[PDB]
């Protein structure tokens, strides 16, 4: 709880370059063989965005918010289990906490106890919380079934999400194919809609561990977070409805 | 089908007529629009 472990420690904040990835559809509307122009809180093409690792070190610094929030993660056995989204990080406002144990996704919005960096083994809560109170707030999503074992050979799993708050809706816009420098072109698609109407100036992560309070041992994963920008995209729309480029208005 | 009839699709009203749509579409879509802001594409959301 109050005790820094040996993951936790100042690391300096190296970065990448993206440059076809982060573009998702901004409604639901189809629109066929045409090009549509639309301002909507975009990834912006030529960009710098912080690159993140893990191998003794776990990378997870405290972000705000309010420049967006874009990620995108290469991994085999699906280590990031959830984000925090919160304010002051405590018990004297509310909290939104996303865990995913592989079976269905548990969403709630409650009052909880926050640490510097939250583990996970099954899972351990607390560290990630140790007590709740005053919350009407739960949500349960669809269920499925997912591999968190390790495995070999290409890296299988390439997860994109794109996280906003516009006029209090939360908005999850959620893409996965197969796939330090990744390429490759693709289209979002949304997933879930809460209009949960809460302020979340910063952000955290999370980490699953393995065993073979300092002996359980992390893996191997790579990710990056990236921010937004009020820009301009043309869409090029397919006849099956799906986006195949993508050019920026100003670049 | 194959009527021409006044439509009232969820508040939203059209005359026209009503075909199979062949294209593949998003399992989450309520509608869908054309080349101006004008319509082609409904949801019955009894029977989907």
């Amino acid at each position: 709880q109050c005790v820094n472990l040996t993951t936790r420690t100042q690391l300096p904040p190296a970065y990448t370059n993206s440059f076809t990835r982060g573009v998702y559809y901004p409604d639901k509307v189809f629109r066929s063989s045409v090009l549509h122009s639309t301002q909507d809180l975009f990834l912006p093409f030529f960009s710098n965005v912080t690159w993140f690792h893990v191998i003794k070190r776990f990378d997870n610094p405290v972000l705000p918010f309010n420049d967006g929030v874009y990620f995108a993660s290469i991994e085999k056995s699906n280590i990031i289990r959830g984000w925090i989204f919160g304010t002051t990080l405590d018990s004297k406002t509310q909290s939104l906490l996303i865990v995913n144990n592989a079976t269905n996704v548990v969403i709630k919005v409650c009052e909880f106890q926050f640490c510097n960096d939250p583990f996970l083994d099954m899972e351990s809560e607390f560290r990630v919380y140790s007590s709740a109170n005053n919350c009407t707030f739960e949500y349960v999503s669809q269920p499925f079934l997912m591999d968190l074992e390790g495995k070999q050979g290409n890296f299988k799993n390439l997860r994109e999400f794109v996280f906003k708050n516009i006029d209090g809706y939360f908005k999850i816009y959620s893409k996965h194919t197969p796939i330090d420098l990744p390429q490759g072109f693709s289209a979002l698609e949304p997933l879930v809609d809460l209009p949960i109407g809460i302020n979340i100036t910063r952000f955290q992560t999370l980490l699953a561990l393995h065993r073979s309070s300092s002996g359980w041992t992390a893996g191997a994963a790579a990710y990056y977070v990236g921010y937004l920008q009020p820009r301009t995209f043309l869409l090029k729309y397919n006849e099956n409805g799906t986006i195949t480029d993508a050019v920026d208005c100003a670049l | 089908k194959n009527k021409c009839v006044n439509f009232n699709f969820n508040g939203l009203k059209g005359t026209g007529v009503l075909t199979e749509s062949n294209k593949k579409f998003l399992p989450f879509q309520q509608f869908g629009r054309d080349i101006a802001d004008t319509t082609d594409a409904v949801r019955d959301p009894q029977t989907l």
